[PDB]
């Protein structure tokens, strides 16, 4: 969502909506509006290392960078891995990719899981919301699979409600019968139903066939479960059946994926491996936690005497388990590029500078590279964005959302794997409003969201 | 409409319109526009090449006799290709009248000095050069007048920051006054005062 | 790092440097330069003073609003020292006198006071201590000044093991007693020199270099428990140095040899002044003593300071001693002096 | 007579700006967004040119907000985007330009509040 | 013809000749400035400062900009010769008090956020 | 020697990428069948030029232009990149 | 309602007090810290609640034109008094 940060004397005062007719219209989410105070609560301000007693203690930038560089120079290849968090910018992602490549490492992963079978991340349209948000107001039917769009993407749900109200849009859901603020046809929560729709046995399959502009949306939260590849294959089968029966209506792009992580799409565009399984297969000796506060990897899943480096802006579940802490900037403290769930690249602006000794993330990575001897070829923001263009050109087009349709190739490549589905009902992580308020480090540090959760749990 | 509204004077308006037409007729080569404001002020917009002729006419013609130069100054409008606007205010004691002559220039195009027509211009032009960087050709002595010695830049330009670029302090190591990059204990607090609602419908611009 | 002490700004007057420095002897020759350099970067400077507050006026324009705090202190009172060093993370000791008063002798200003400062700073949680000694300080010198310097240096080291000790040699500057001292003896007709000053070697150092070295040692993590020697790039014979001094000042140079006992007697005669003595016996001893060479010690070049030669800075001190005839003479007109370099 | 200069306009050496504040500065050219708290649109007509935000810190005395860059409050107003771009180029500043965002024309119908069969019928007034 | 009129020079050659005249005048003036203002710098130091100030604008290709630069330099010289400037103004050209700002990436990263 | 990933940056509607487009829509799938573990990132170029990137061990990478190529030309250069032949 | 910080520093009505490790306390050495002794919150808490026999009351702070702009307070809630948004005076209807 396009926003306005209003500051005064170098302090964030409030967040307001900024009108974008194609993304958020005139509205923002409550998490967007009221979670900014979490940027003042549990902040990493100075570098930290472990002392002789095994406790985190403050340190100059020079010594922490030298320690990390010395540990990086020892190991190489598969022994060095990095996990990116949910609020990581494209510049930091590409800097970390380059830094780990100079060591000949490819274990660059994200906590959010996307299936790699078939095309995987090879084709962009495989993991994008191809119809786009504004295109929702053109569809005549939409099928939702294994998601709660109300809490995962509140403005997307608002757009769906708007089309339901004005365009008489027909909505169906496969999953838990959550309250979406509009009436929908609930088909159930068993994933097998998807296969039934593809088969044509199900009543709803005919409904998709008659529709001129059908849309199928698969939430990335359903892809987090064990049979995510099978679910994606079934959804692609449904979309391909629609395209084969009704023919090509044009540039309609039936198939969609709804993301919930701000950093996921940029990481996939840059070539990061989705999921963590690559690290669990080959545990590393040095681990970079670029704002990774999801708790997917702990010290039980790693070899003992593992050198964990955390780089972020908040003290959360990922910081106390690290050996070196490098304080980074938040999204209000840097000019950073984030890519939309529909693929639209946008850039933030600096409202205030990072507190204390905190620095920009790509600058941290570049300084570490220079200390370690493998200096990266970029010194300024323009040069690192030139590198971003070199890796993925769409990351420098800052309002473009057009892209290619490679659904045929992805569908063909998804048929070579025949993984079995699970007989486990689809349950989204967010089931009621109470689960909506705290999702990431900033909103968990926010005292306003604690009040919201308390008020929802006991109304009083 | 009587008590709180400033009264009108149509006689002066008619006289000023007639004289503006007169001046435009006599000098078609340089006069580009003539205006009379609602409070009876006559304005003449001319090409930059007509500074010396027009002013000379306005000083020496029997019907003009604008013997006094009240004020000469510049206005900075960055959105215009010709950034700077040169304004001459003249007073006629014989006919008890005031006139305004406006021309334009940019950062690199010199303006002809009007010292020969009016002696009073000598300092004003200097001030313009000091505050906006407009060069005046054939000035007897053109140099900085208001700023400090060795001052870099022209403060009255819109892109010049309010507090400037350098500040002064006494240093005891060198035993003298030194200039350093400006640093403020309290930054100037910019205020957004403009209302999001239109105030004067009469001045509304076409919406393109 | 105590967030309130995290550096902020561009290193200017209104910036925050993260340094809270108590500068003892800030109303002296070196103290003004040290306080000026500290206040340039925007440091909180605490000035303990025992003189009249008027004599501190020149130190007030050197810092931003609230960045220079003047407090009274007594050298013999440890409570005063604790009061002035309680909130500081750096303590610099520039206390010293070139003569003995009826209240303080050489072992009072160079042994007792430095030891008390070091001990109170160590027990008050001060992190960094800078102590100034002399290059020629040793316990077997004929000068009681230098013997007290050496004793106080070792006592400060004992009380504050991780202290930084800096040993300059013959600091020259506008308010010095090195160039001004030799320029002022023109009023006695001739220049008395022991053995005509042909057996003495001096290596004077610029005042700005010493202040910069102190500031750099403050912000150098590796300089915790080291000992530095601050010397100039050139070594001169005393005769050549004084001749160059008189040449820059454009005064007639009429040196003559004076025996050691006679010069010591004139120093004792001048010692009787209840005010600042023109010269003393200890001053005579230190002037005619060769500068020690300690190559094993770190120097200014190890703190990033390139020592400024006397030739580029003698005019700024000695132009005041010229007459009206020679007042406008330039710098490169005086034919730099002969150097005993290695 | 005219001399026919065929070079790019560059007044950088004449403005007296320190070279630090010419090469490392990034300006933004944009039409400001409407304040979402009011419906007035009079502040979204002209183009603005502003500079990148620099560091602000707290004064050790009184806790005021101190700055070190002179262009913190410099905002310029232009009638068209091309004028702002020309000004930035001739002043030697590197710029980023955001296209104007105009609200789409809406289709409003009062009678739609009382539809016989559509979903737009309201439940209260 | 781009409809642009000159100040003094019509091409780069005349502008270069005016630059050379101004440079000669400054080079001749430097020793008198050192003597009159009682500066603690050498004549070579002042002449190198003049050379640096002239070379700071070596990239200009517009004769009008070169003309305006020469005019400003003439005013500066006229200020210096007539002793309108003071020792402080003359010594501002050297920045003796300003601490040198490091230019490499690591030092900028250590001190703060400015590029 | 050791290839790690390859990138095809093709511009969506410019004529110079037309042949490249044909490749992606005719014989990319077969290629992905042959190299099921090699990242082959298909990305959308601006109005400038189509090109192919090849990254090797320790971060070394090189690019080749694909302007006005044909499907045969692009598969030829891709197979040259894949094998130890330039 | 001044209280003493653990370090011994007086706490202002805004609640500000330098910590033990804060060097900025050195400005109060040989001098004093200025703390206003009359706490407005405690002073306004001492005022008795005014009983009125109307649903809506008016407050101008006293003194007529020397007070604050006149405002009207609703007193329909029985579990909470009506507070003036300028003066802090409390009003309520007869209950019990
Ligand atoms: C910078 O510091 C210093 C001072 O401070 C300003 C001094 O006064 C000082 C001592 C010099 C004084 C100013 C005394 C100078 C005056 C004369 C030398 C007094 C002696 C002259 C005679 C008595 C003349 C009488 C004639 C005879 C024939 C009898 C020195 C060395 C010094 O270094
Ligand atoms: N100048 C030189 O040639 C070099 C200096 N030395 C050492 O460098 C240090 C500083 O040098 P410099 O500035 O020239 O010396 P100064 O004589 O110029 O100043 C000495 C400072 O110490 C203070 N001070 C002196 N005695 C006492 C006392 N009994 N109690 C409290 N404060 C006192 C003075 O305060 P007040 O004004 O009130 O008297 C004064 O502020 C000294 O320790 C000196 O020994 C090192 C090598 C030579
Ligand atoms: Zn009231």
């Amino acid at each position: 969502s396009n926003i306005v940060v209003s500051t005064r004397t170098g302090e964030v005062m409030r967040i307001l909506p900024r009108m974008h007719e194609d993304i958020n219209e005139e509205w923002i989410s409550d998490k967007t509006r009221f979670a900014y105070d979490g940027l003042k609560r549990q902040r990493l301000t100075q570098p930290m290392i472990r002392n002789e007693k095994g406790l985190l203690t403050y340190t100059t930038w020079e010594d922490a960078l030298s320690r990390v560089a010395g540990m990086l120079q020892s190991f190489q290849g598969n022994d060095v891995a990095a996990i990116a968090g949910g609020l990581v910018d494209a510049e930091a992602l590409v800097a970390l990719k380059d830094l780990l490549n100079r060591v000949d490492s490819d274990s660059l992963c994200t906590e959010e899981v996307f299936p790699t079978a078939g095309a995987g991340t090879d084709l962009r349209s495989n993991y994008l919301l191809n119809t786009t948000i504004a295109g929702v107001e053109e569809a005549d039917v939409i099928l939702l699979v294994g998601t709660n769009p109300r809490f995962e993407a509140p403005l997307f749900n608002a757009r769906i409600r708007k089309s339901w109200l004005h365009n008489d849009l027909k909505v169906a859901l496969i999953g838990s019968p959550v309250d979406l603020t509009y009436r929908y046809d609930h088909l159930g929560d068993s994933p097998k139903i998807l296969q039934d729709i593809a088969s044509g046995n199900h009543p709803f399959s005919q409904i998709l066939k008659e529709a001129k502009k059908p849309m199928v949306v698969l939430g990335s939260s359903a892809l987090q479960r064990s049979d995510g590849t099978a679910i994606l294959a079934a959804v692609s089968n449904i979309a391909q059946n629609i395209r084969l029966s009704s023919g090509v209506t044009g540039d309609w792009k039936v198939m969609n994926i709804l993301h919930r992580i701000a950093s996921q799409v940029a990481a996939l565009d840059l070539g990061y491996k989705p999921g963590v399984e690559a690290i669990r297969k080959n545990p590393p000796k040095v681990l970079f936690l670029l704002g990774a506060d999801g708790g997917c990897i702990t010290r039980q899943d790693l070899p003992k005497d593992c050198f964990i480096i955390y780089q972020g802006h908040h003290g959360d579940v990922g910081a106390p388990m690290a050996d070196v802490i490098l304080p980074g900037a938040a999204y209000t403290e840097k000019s950073a590029t984030y890519v939309n769930t529909e693929g639209r690249a946008q850039q933030t602006k600096v409202a205030v500078t990072p507190p204390g000794l905190a620095r920009e993330d790509w600058k941290i990575i570049r300084a570490l590279s220079e200390i370690a001897g493998m200096t990266l070829p970029y010194d300024t923001l323009d040069q690192v964005r030139s590198r971003l263009e070199e890796v993925s050109p769409n990351l420098v087009r800052y309002d473009d959302v057009e892209g290619a349709n490679y659904f045929q190739q992805a569908n063909e490549l998804s048929k070579l794997v025949n993984q079995q589905l699970l007989a486990d009902p689809l349950v989204p992580p967010q089931l009621t409003i109470k689960d909506f308020y705290m999702t990431d480090s900033i909103s968990r540090a926010s005292q306003t969201m604690a009040k919201c959760v308390k008020a929802v749990t006991e109304g009083i | 409409t009587r008590p709180t509204i400033r009264p009108r004077n149509d006689v002066v308006h008619k006289q000023l319109s007639a004289f503006g037409q007169y001046v435009a007729e006599i000098l078609p080569k340089y006069v580009q526009q003539v205006q009379v404001s609602c409070f009876n002020e006559l304005e003449i917009f001319i090409h930059p090449d007509g500074v010396i002729p027009v002013l000379t006419f306005l000083r020496d013609h029997t019907n003009a006799q604008f013997k006094s130069l009240a004020d000469l100054t510049a206005v900075d409008v960055p959105t215009r290709q010709n950034r700077f606007e040169i304004v001459y205010n003249l007073l006629s004691l014989r006919f008890n009248s005031r006139i305004r002559v406006k021309t334009y220039t940019d950062e690199l195009t010199p303006i002809e000095s009007s010292v020969t027509v009016y002696k009073a211009a000598n300092w004003y032009e200097r001030e313009i050069w000091d505050m906006f960087g407009v060069f005046f050709a054939n000035h007897p002595d053109l140099r900085r007048i208001l700023t400090d010695y060795g001052f870099e830049g022209h403060p009255f330009r819109k892109d010049f920051p309010l507090s400037g670029y350098v500040e002064l302090r006494y240093d005891d190591e060198v035993k003298r006054v030194v200039a350093e990059p400006v640093e403020l204990a309290q930054e100037f607090r910019k205020f957004d005062l403009n209302s999001p609602w239109e105030a004067f419908p009469a001045y509304r611009q076409p919406p393109e | 790092l105590h967030h309130a002490l995290i550096p902020h700004g561009k290193g200017g007057r209104s910036s925050v440097s993260g340094i809270v420095a108590t500068v003892f002897g800030a109303t002296g020759f070196l103290g003004r330069y040290v306080v000026n350099h500290l206040g340039r970067m925007g440091s909180q400077v605490i000035v303990p003073y025992r003189c009249e507050p008027y004599d501190t006026m020149h130190l007030r324009p050197m810092g931003d609003l609230g960045q220079i705090i003047f407090m009274e202190w007594n050298g013999k009172d440890k409570d005063s020292i604790r009061k002035v060093v309680e909130h500081s993370n750096v303590v610099i000791n520039l206390v010293g006198r070139e003569w003995e008063t009826k209240n303080f002798d050489f072992e009072d200003v160079f042994v007792k006071i430095p030891h008390a400062i070091a001990q109170v700073s160590k027990e008050a949680g001060v992190e960094k201590l800078i102590h100034i000694s002399h290059l020629n300080a040793d316990i077997k010198s004929p000068s009681r000044y230098l013997r007290s310097k050496a004793v106080g240096e070792k006592e400060v080291r004992a009380a504050f093991p991780e202290a930084t000790i800096i040993k300059p040699s013959d600091i020259f500057g506008r308010e010095d007693r090195f160039l001004n001292y030799f320029a002022s003896m023109r009023w006695f007709g001739g220049v008395p020199l022991i053995s005509l000053g042909k057996e003495t070697v001096k290596q004077p150092v610029y005042i700005v270099d010493v202040s910069k070295g102190i500031i750099n040692a403050i912000k150098d993590p590796d300089a915790k428990g080291k000992t530095f020697a601050f010397v100039g790039p050139n070594r001169y014979l005393l005769f050549d140095l004084v001749q160059y001094i008189f040449a820059v000042a454009y005064r007639p140079f009429l040196p003559y040899p004076l025996p050691h006992f006679a010069y010591r007697w004139v120093g004792r005669l001048f010692e009787v002044s209840p005010f600042e003595p023109w010269t003393t016996r200890d001053k005579v001893e230190r002037v005619h003593m060769s500068d020690m060479t300690l190559p094993h010690l770190p120097g200014l070049e190890d703190l990033g300071i390139q020592a400024t030669p006397l030739e580029l800075k003698a005019i700024e001190v000695l132009r005041r001693h010229r007459t009206y005839r020679w007042l406008t003479s330039e710098m490169e007109d005086v034919k730099p002096a002969k150097t005993v370099n290695i | 007579q005219l001399i026919a200069v065929d070079e790019k306009l560059d007044i950088t050496t004449l403005t007296g700006v320190p070279e630090e504040h010419i090469k490392t500065r990034k300006v933004r050219i944009f039409v400001p967004a409407r304040n979402n708290m009011q419906s007035g649109v009079n502040n979204t007509k002209k183009w603005k040119m502003e500079f990148d935000t620099r560091e602000r810190w707290e004064n050790p005395l009184m806790g005021w907000s101190s700055t070190a860059d002179p262009l913190s409050n410099l905002v310029l107003t232009f009638s068209t985007k091309e004028d702002a771009v020309a000004f930035a180029e001739k002043n030697g500043w590197s710029f980023d330009v955001e296209e104007r965002k105009v609200p789409k024309p809406k289709s409003k119908s009062y009678g739609a509040n009382f539809s016989w069969n559509k979903r737009t019928r309201v439940s209260t007034k | 013809g781009t409809s642009v009129k000159p100040i003094f020079s019509r091409d780069m050659n005349e502008a270069k000749r005016r630059v050379r005249e101004l440079y000669r005048a400054w080079y001749r003036e430097v020793p008198n400035t050192v003597h009159l203002f009682q500066l603690d710098i050498s004549v070579k130091q002042g002449r190198d400062k003049v050379r640096e100030m002239f070379m700071k604008n070596a990239h200009v290709t517009d004769p009008r900009v070169v003309d305006l630069l020469v005019i400003k330099g003439k005013m500066e010289l006229e200020e210096t010769i007539n002793v309108w400037k003071q020792r402080t103004h003359i010594m501002r050209f050297f920045h003796e008090t300003e601490a040198p700002r490091p230019t490499d990436f690591l030092s900028k990263f250590y001190v703060g956020h400015d590029p | 020697l050791g290839l790690r990933e390859i990138r095809i940056h093709l511009c969506q509607r410019s004529p110079g990428s037309q042949g490249v487009r044909d490749f992606i829509e005719k014989r990319y799938v077969e290629l992905k069948k042959a190299n099921p573990d090699l990242p082959i990132l298909i990305r959308e170029c601006s109005d400038v030029q189509p090109k192919l990137w090849a990254r090797y061990a320790f971060g070394q990478e090189k690019n080749v232009s694909l302007n006005n190529f044909s499907a045969d030309q692009v598969t030829r250069t891709l197979e040259n990149v894949l094998s130890g032949k330039a | 309602g001044v209280r003493t910080s653990p370090t011994g520093e007086k706490v202002t009505h805004t609640g500000q007090a330098y910590d033990d490790g804060d060097y900025r306390r050195v400005r109060f050495s040989d001098r004093q810290k200025e703390v206003n002794e009359n706490f407005a919150i405690d002073l306004i808490a001492e005022q008795p609640v005014s009983e009125v026999g109307s649903r809506v009351i008016s407050c101008d702070g006293g003194g007529g034109a020397l007070g604050h702009p006149r405002v009207y307070i609703n007193l329909d809630k029985e579990t909470k008094t009506g507070t003036c948004g300028y003066c802090g005076l409390q009003f309520r209807q007869p209950h019990h």
